[PDB]
């Protein structure tokens, strides 16, 4: 229960918890869950219409100066209609604390841009615009990062093939590089390594 | 490697170079070495080895919930104690 | 374009498993698979990355490859 | 725990001052620093004389693949097809089929060095210690096709190097 | 014969720089 | 004004940037850093692979330091599996984490010197980086992109031969840094090229999330070791450089100090490695010795499984920062509990720096800009991905 | 009908040519585990894949062919195929019907279950 | 002495040589098709059959952890040899 | 007084105590027009008050950064200023209505 | 109507009669198993079903003991786990070391449940038994060695196939389910036994060595070889 | 129902597209000369008319306005003399074989759907 096991830090869990109810007090209007795992990792909801007003508050001291948007990590789950799950990782430097505060959005919901508030999201912007289509409040430019020029796709939508539909090559008489239909050789020979028989009864969503 | 050249070289050096050989000569280490045998491993005892204790992944639990989406001497509190003042280098106070 | 830019007799040496044909990443929308799709590579050097000495040897191969080339002799009998 | 860089304040003392202005003029230290590069002229140069000399390599070193045999001369491969399940780039392709003798045997083992990343997983993964990431490294080709190896070429590679490969394994096997 | 390589001794090293005025 | 695309092609561009400038006479106005010329898109490529398969990807992002990347993965995977490694593995991860740090800072130093046209240190010190690649080769069979650090810990035990020569290796190295001490550190031209260039106020740094020496140069003291000694750093002695002016000269001297600092640490890690497994006891995560798998059944069974479907993380999506020499490093896992990740974003420390460069660009002449890329230790591989 | 047919980057050809398949994946016959019957998933119909003239490799036609997608419910998947504009075919869940069983039911002279030696 | 195809090129150890109609055969022209001289098949039965008067046996392929996993070959039937599932080499119980 | 703040963006502002009392009286001045009911208001009260008295606890700049247990509070005047703009922001958020709109249960239903 | 019995915590309106197996499998909890089969017949051999009832002095057979009111069943409880460990330590105490050459070895139920349960390390020190092969048909190769005295196959064979050539033979050590005499088993549903084998004991000859399960895609439809559809 | 991107009802959106067409329609010769396209300029304008036709089935104003957002974003890359001649030619696909919509030919080609 020790040589392999990583010890559970109850203390920080206690402090983060208590601060968690503290914040739960402070912004009832958007804050929801106050998740607190044994990893010492706190988490909190925000409604997307509540993106900016919460985040600004975060930067300003209460007992945690949530300075430096370290990340706007993003996840797409097709099942939920609110398929997008934008996440604000954060770190109050003065208090050496860390927190994860996320949201959700639909394909045509103009979620608020923290560009005015953090500016670090001038690109967390355009990536998460481009890879997805998560339209953003008001940004100086929504021009694509990463993906090419005429490129139409939105990879990381967890949709359409990992190769994509596009596969460019130089061509002769046109004297120029041209995009072409894929035609993969050998093909990504995907292995379904999923295991029937649950190893974790403690979890397990009920059949209901 | 002639000694006068060594003198003039270390002369320009401001440092002995012979005192820290730069080119790796004879000493190195032997390539052909006697077998490792390796550590036996802590949990290869036969008397007991039930998975119930050694297991770590088994202790995993989903995070404690508070407030949640469903279901005044408060004293304002820190999430964690605020960052401490560091020492100033001490033994080499300045560069 | 850069390949077009250099004057004859230009040569190219592929290097690394990635440039060899998309390498580790061969399946992605990212990489452009074989570098030979763009420029007519002349010798391939396997490796991820190749040991630098393997690279050096590949260049010695390029020199031997030039050495066996004989444009003038063909022209005389052209 | 932190340390300031620089920060230190230079002396106003007249000896030290005129010395610094003497650096500002007569450059002094440049030459001192300059002198240092001279020290290199007198050191022996570090080039290995390739290819008549070659760089040191540990027995572990990973390189060209080769299938290899039993001491009896049967091929070690049993087509367990887990090395196909591991090759992170999935270079490997295997069609296991029965032998007329009935033994499991690959009919078309093959791998392309174009997608191989030489992590050398398969050297570790194989239960029968069939395939081996051999010593050889120098084998650049004129054409892409010469890279897409059949089981055949790999067997040949296991033929030329088997003395060597088995020798290195003889050096290494305890660690695994 | 159990073994592996734990340290055999290891003498002093100086991370500190020296820049002689000479 | 005159619109102008720059790299990749410039040696200064490192084969990656295309930061177009709409130059005036030579003073910059517009100066946008385009990227996605290297974007390997590994985020989806991580998703369709067993967690043991993900491991190479991190050697593939930080080209130079390598072991630190994999350690950045082993920490983040062992968290969800709640697994705590045998100590020897951690002394190793620190040892080669620091030797990777030597390789990384030697890289940044000598290349930054090359853009300043110094030429020589390059050749004075790669003579050493081959001396270290001989070591990763001695422990991995590969000169670089060694996979020797693993989520269970480590592939394999250290060969007996190293323990001496490595000491020998650092028996003389301090002098080799002395030879630089007699160059740029004191040299006149060098100060002018870098003094008072790209100075950054503490707040812009805290806004953009600058980290590492890039904070420590401008005086912010934020650090990812002593604040969170996630491994043996808590036992290790060392001391952290902090800059004053925010001069590139400052950041420079810091990196030289960290190199000294690893000269301090690696001494102690050589001084303190326990005997023990370098792997976890569990065969449900850490695979059996070839000697045991080929007799005992269960060892061969789980052997067969980890090499075919692998260990299963309990379900969860998490994030972990890393003390990369270049800064905070991003490990954003999203795991359904299947060995395949559901998602995995990777914040490069250099991403924020490049986001911040244009703030430092405008109002500076082009040589200032060439100075700036080398100011920030940016290997572009990690940044677009 | 909130079509995102243009909002997506997909070629019109792949949305015209084919219907996708919504379903709940079957349990292994060769294995005991019921565990994958749970959670819906949708998969595109397979196409022809000519052999590579060289090395005998697969040479896939349609790029999208390896796609797979889990769903909490059936209406969920239907909603996705509707949002995305592809045609689909719903399929029912297949929980096995309960079977009464008892240790003694094997026996009894009258029931003609009996079995035999044990 | 690999069996020769009608085209004259040697067949692979897994026999599969191309048809005379086959255009693909053109690839080998100007070059050399390569096939291994040492078929493992002949070498399987080339070896003498080991025999032990006992009963159940344990082959390891020669070399502890240098070969196939330890395996227990039965010899219940003297009417047949006990070929290894790995080594492919026969065994029998002489008496 | 110590020469050089050390930090780059920060700059010295002599007689910090007075300037801080300015900030206390002013953020108090804005919290007062914020309704008592808003959950933030009582705690920002606790903060401004306990910190103001805490500044009053000691005179010199020197031990003042010990009394608040924070190195160089010369920065926290700036943080207090963020706190001031924050408290200015509290007004347009109004008194805090508990929650608005809720997730479909599928949201946050982790795993999947 | 239905009797009440508690899964670990939740009360359950379980059917009158019926095994603890179906009880836990109503809430969705799933007991480890081998010899039992869902549409076959209960057999007490190979007790992987072991669990302790909340008031149980000692563990019960969950696949067999009929439910009754007032019981509570902590499947996750430690003693049950010690029991399953007791099973798996033994099944593997003499199993052949041939996962890799097993056609079932890429997907054997014994493997998955070897992962779910049983100590990672083994403590064998002697010499395992190994039976000779025992052909029973051209189209159903039988490696044996591998069969775990689980008797699901005879209960299939003797019954639904209607043929009884298959069956137990002997007692004590070196007991075997190898059918008596050389004569081949034959049936018009001879092949289905292959599916029903937990291990690689009953690998089909025609498909042998051909492939590995994970690689395969599983395209679905219906056969028209029978009008049965 | 749900809050709109920019335009609400088609005319707020329809106004934006025309702004887009001219934004291309004037820009075209500039592109014809910057990249020295061998296409006759009327072909360029025709393609300009065509890409505005592929989006004919659009009916949600959020879809229209999001399409002109992305289309103007493409215009950004165009006007700034980003891209390359090849990228401009990607709209043409001239290297690709023509597709016979006729079913009989579809029979003649291959297995297909
Ligand atoms: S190693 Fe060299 S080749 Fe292999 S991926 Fe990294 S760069 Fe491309
Ligand atoms: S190595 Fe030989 S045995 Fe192991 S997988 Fe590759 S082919 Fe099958
Ligand atoms: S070499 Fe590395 S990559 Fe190529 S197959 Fe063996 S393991 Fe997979
Ligand atoms: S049966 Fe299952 S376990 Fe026994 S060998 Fe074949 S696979 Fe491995
Ligand atoms: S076949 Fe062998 S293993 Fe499968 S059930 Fe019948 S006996 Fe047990
Ligand atoms: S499950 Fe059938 S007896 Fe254990």
């Amino acid at each position: 229960t020790r040589p392999t096991v990583r010890p559970r830090n109850d203390v920080a869990h206690k402090q983060l918890s208590a601060f968690g109810e503290y914040v739960a007090e402070i912004l009832p209007k958007y804050v929801q869950q106050v998740q607190v795992s044994c990893f010492n990792e706190l988490e909190v909801c925000i409604h997307p219409d509540g993106v900016i007003p919460v985040l600004t508050f975060l930067r300003d001291h209460t007992n945690a100066q949530f300075k430096s948007l370290v990340d706007l990590t993003a996840v797409d789950v097709p099942t939920r209609q609110n398929r997008f799950e934008i996440v604000y990782n954060l770190l109050s430097l003065r208090f050496n604390s860390r927190i994860r505060v996320k949201t959700y959005t639909d394909e045509l919901t103009p979620i608020e841009s923290a560009v005015s508030v953090f500016k670090a999201a001038n690109w967390y912007e355009r990536e998460i615009w481009d890879m997805f289509g998560v339209f953003f409040a008001n940004h100086p430019d929504l021009r694509r990062i990463l993906t090419d020029y005429g490129f139409e796709g939105h990879p990381f939508r967890k949709d359409f093939p990992l190769s994509g539909y596009v596969e460019l090559r130089y061509d002769d008489e046109v004297k120029r590089v041209v995009a072409e239909p894929v035609e993969l050789a050998q093909e990504f020979r995907k292995f379904d390594l999923n295991s029937p028989w649950e190893a974790f009864p403690v979890y397990r969503q009920p059949p209901e | 490697a002639t000694r006068l050249i060594q003198r003039l070289r270390n002369w320009a050096s401001g440092h002995d170079l012979q005192g820290k050989l730069q080119l790796r000569y004879q000493e190195i280490s032997k390539r052909t070495q006697p077998p490792p045998k390796l550590p036996v491993g802590p949990s290869h005892k036969l008397s007991n080895n039930y998975y119930c204790t050694r297991d770590g992944r088994r202790e995993s639990v989903p995070p404690s919930i508070i407030m949640s989406s469903q279901k005044t001497e408060k004293k304002a509190v820190t999430p964690a104690p605020p960052i401490k003042r560091w020492e100033l280098s001490s033994d080499q106070p300045y560069l | 374009k850069v390949y077009d830019q250099m004057p004859e007799p230009r040569y190219v040496v592929s290097m690394g498993s990635c440039a060899n044909g998309g390498g580790y990443y061969h399946y992605s929308y990212s990489v452009v698979r074989g570098c030979d799709r763009i420029v007519p590579v002349d010798i391939y050097i396997p490796g991820c990355p190749p040991t630098a000495e393997a690279l050096l040897y590949g260049i010695l191969q390029l020199q031997r490859k030039i050495k066996r080339e004989r444009r003038l002799q063909i022209w005389y009998r052209r | 725990t932190y340390k300031y860089v620089n920060m230190q304040d230079p002396e106003m003392d007249m000896k030290s001052v005129t010395d610094r202005a003497a650096r500002t003029l007569l450059w002094t230290e440049l030459f001192r620093g300059l002198g240092m590069t001279l020290s290199y002229l007198f050191r022996e140069p570090a080039t290995i004389n390739y290819p008549f000399e070659k760089g040191p390599l540990s027995p572990r070193f990973r390189g060209e693949h080769a299938l290899r045999r039993y001491p009896s001369g049967e091929e070690r491969c049993i087509a367990c097809k887990l090395c196909e399940a591991i090759c992170p780039a999935q270079a490997i392709t295997i069609e296991a089929e029965p032998r007329a003798d009935g033994s499991r045997r690959t009919t078309r083992y093959d791998i392309d060095m174009t997608k191989c990343i030489y992590c050398g997983f398969c050297q570790e993964a194989c239960p029968v210690d069939a395939i081996v990431e051999g010593p050889n490294f120098e084998f650049s080709t004129e054409t892409h096709e010469e890279l897409l190896y059949n089981k055949e070429k790999l067997l040949n590679n296991g033929d030329k190097w088997e003395a060597e490969i088995a020798a290195n394994i003889q050096a290494d096997y305890l660690y695994r | 014969k159990q073994d592996m390589p734990p340290p055999g001794g290891y003498g002093p090293i100086d991370y500190k720089r020296n820049l002689p005025r000479r | 004004n005159i619109t102008l695309n720059f790299g990749p092609q410039h040696p200064a561009a490192h084969g990656v940037l295309r930061l177009v400038m709409e130059l005036s006479g030579e003073m910059v106005r517009k100066c946008d850093p385009h990227i996605g010329l290297l974007h390997r898109g590994t985020e989806k490529l991580i998703e369709y692979k067993t967690y043991l398969q993900a491991l190479p990807y991190f050697d593939r992002l930080d080209y130079v330091s390598m072991m630190c990347n994999e350690q950045a993965y082993s920490l983040a995977v062992e968290k969800l599996l709640n697994i705590r490694p045998p100590p020897r593995a951690q002394w190793i991860r620190v040892l080669f984490g620091e030797i990777t740090r030597l390789l990384n800072h030697i890289m940044a130093v000598t290349t930054h010197a090359l853009d300043l046209g110094a030429m020589t240190p390059f050749f004075w010190l790669f003579e050493e980086r081959e001396k270290m690649f001989e070591f990763y080769e001695r422990v991995s069979g590969a000169r670089m992109h060694a996979a020797y650090i693993r989520p269970g810990g480590v592939h394999q035990d250290l060969p007996l031969g190293l323990m001496d020569d490595i000491y020998q290796f650092s028996k003389n190295f301090s002098l080799r840094l002395d030879e630089l001490e007699e160059l740029l550190t004191n040299n006149r031209i060098w100060r002018n090229r870098t003094i008072d260039i790209g100075v950054v106020t503490a707040e812009e740094a805290l806004n953009y999330g600058f980290s590492g020496v890039m904070l420590r140069g401008s005086g912010i003291q934020w650090d990812l070791r002593k604040t969170q000694p996630y491994d043996v750093y808590d036992q290790v002695e060392f001391d952290v450089p902090v800059g004053s002016r925010g001069d590139c000269y400052d950041r420079y001297l810091c990196r030289v100090e960290e190199m000294r600092q690893s000269l301090r640490i690696i001494a102690q890690c050589l001084n303190k490695m326990p005997p023990g497994e370098i792997k976890v006891d569990d065969a449900k995560v850490s695979p059996p010795k070839r000697a045991e798998m080929k007799t005992s059944m269960e060892s061969l069974i789980h052997h067969f499984k980890l090499y075919t479907e692998g260990y299963q993380v309990p379900p969860g999506a998490t994030y972990t920062a890393i003390e990369a020499p270049k800064g905070e490093f991003g490990v954003y896992l999203v795991s359904d509990g299947s060995s395949r990740p559901y998602r995995c974003k990777i914040k490069a420390p250099g991403f924020a720096h490049l986001a911040g460069l244009d703030k430092m660009s405008k109002g500076h002449m082009l040589a200032d800009v060439v100075a700036i890329i080398g100011t920030q230790d940016i290997v572009f591989g990690e940044v677009d991905r | 009908k909130l079509d995102i047919t243009t909002l997506t980057g997909v070629p019109e050809e792949h949305i015209k040519t084919r219907k996708v398949r919504i379903f709940v994946p079957a349990r292994n016959n060769m294995q005991s585990g019921v565990n994958n019957t749970k959670k819906w998933k949708m998969e595109f119909d397979t196409r022809e894949r000519w052999e590579n003239p060289l090395m005998g490799w697969a040479s896939t036609a349609d790029p999208l062919s390896n796609m797979v997608l889990t769903f909490s419910t059936k209406e969920d998947a239907v909603s996705f195929a509707e949002k995305n504009g592809w045609s689909y075919d719903i399929e029912e869940r297949k929980v096995p019907k309960p079977k009464s069983k008892s240790y003694g039911a094997n026996f009894s002279w009258n029931k003609r279950t009996r079995v035999s030696t044990k | 002495g690999v069996r020769v195809s009608p085209t004259g090129e040697k067949v692979t150890h897994t026999g599969q040589v191309y048809d005379d109609k086959d255009y693909r055969r053109i690839r080998f022209v100007g070059r050399q098709k390569e096939v291994n001289e040492n078929f493992a098949i002949d070498l399987i039965a080339e070896q003498p059959v080991s025999e032990v008067e006992t009963r159940v046996i344990a082959c390891d392929g020669g070399g502890g952890a240098l070969g196939h996993p330890k395996v227990y070959i039965n010899l219940d039937k003297e009417t047949k040899t006990g070929t290894c599932g790995y080594c492919g080499l026969q065994f029998r119980q002489h008496h | 007084l110590k020469k050089t703040t050390g930090l780059v963006g920060l700059a010295v502002c002599n007689t910090p105590h007075e300037r801080l009392r300015i900030l206390y009286t002013k953020i108090l001045d804005v919290l007062e027009e914020i309704p008592k009911n808003a959950a933030y208001r009582k705690y920002t009260e606790q903060i401004t008050n306990e910190k103001l008295a805490m500044v009053k606890a000691e005179p010199d700049v020197k031990k003042l950064e010990d009394q608040l247990q924070g190195g160089q509070l010369e920065e926290v005047i700036l943080q207090a200023e963020h706190e001031l703009n924050l408290a200015r922001k509290m007004r347009e958020w109004k008194l805090w209505e508990p929650l608005v709109e809720e997730p479909p249960a599928d949201q946050w239903k982790w795993p999947i | 109507n239905l009797i009440e019995v508690f899964v670990d915590g939740q009360s359950v309106m379980v059917e009158p009669g019926t095994t603890v197996l179906q009880a836990c499998e109503k809430v969705g909890m799933q007991i480890p198993r081998f010899c039992y089969h869902e549409r076959l017949s209960v057999a007490g051999n190979c007790r992987m079903c072991l669990v302790e009832i909340e008031k149980a002095p000692k563990v019960v057979a969950a696949c067999a003991m009929p439910v009754m009111k007032g019981w509570n069943i902590l499947t996750n409880s430690e003693k049950s786990k010690k029991a399953r460990e007791g099973v798996m330590e033994f099944l593997l105490a003499n199993h052949p070391l041939d996962c890799p050459i097993c056609d079932q070895g890429g997907e054997c139920d014994l493997q998955d449940q070897s992962m779910m349960f049983g100590n990672d390390r083994s403590r064998f020190l002697e010499g395992k038994r190994a039976v000779e092969d025992k052909n029973i048909g051209p189209l159903v190769k039988t490696i044996m060695t591998r069969c775990i005295q689980c008797t699901r196959c005879i209960r299939f064979a003797s019954e639904i196939a209607g043929v009884d050539d298959l069956g137990t033979t002997g007692r004590g050590n070196d007991m075997q389910v190898g059918t008596y005499i050389e004569k081949m088993f034959m049936s018009e549903l001879s092949g289905n036994i292959i599916d029903i084998c937990p291990v690689g004991a009953l690998t089909s000859k025609p498909y042998a060595f051909t492939a590995r399960p994970w690689e395969t895609r599983k395209t679905e439809s219906i056969d028209v070889m029978d009008a049965v559809g | 129902f749900v809050k709109p991107i920019f335009s609400r009802d088609m005319n707020e959106a329809k106004r934006r597209v025309r702004e887009l067409y001219r934004a291309w329609y004037r820009e075209v010769p500039n592109t014809v000369h910057q990249f020295q396209l061998d296409i006759t300029v009327k072909m360029g304008r025709d393609k300009v008319r065509e890409m505005f036709m592929k989006n004919a089935h659009v009916t949600d104003p959020r879809v229209v306005d999001l399409l002109v957002i992305k289309g103007k974003i493409e215009l950004e890359e165009t006007i700034k003399v980003w891209k390359q001649r090849t990228h401009v030619m990607r709209f043409f696909h001239e290297t690709e074989a023509p597709r016979p919509k006729d079913f009989l030919s579809k029979f003649y080609v291959g297995h297909d759907p």
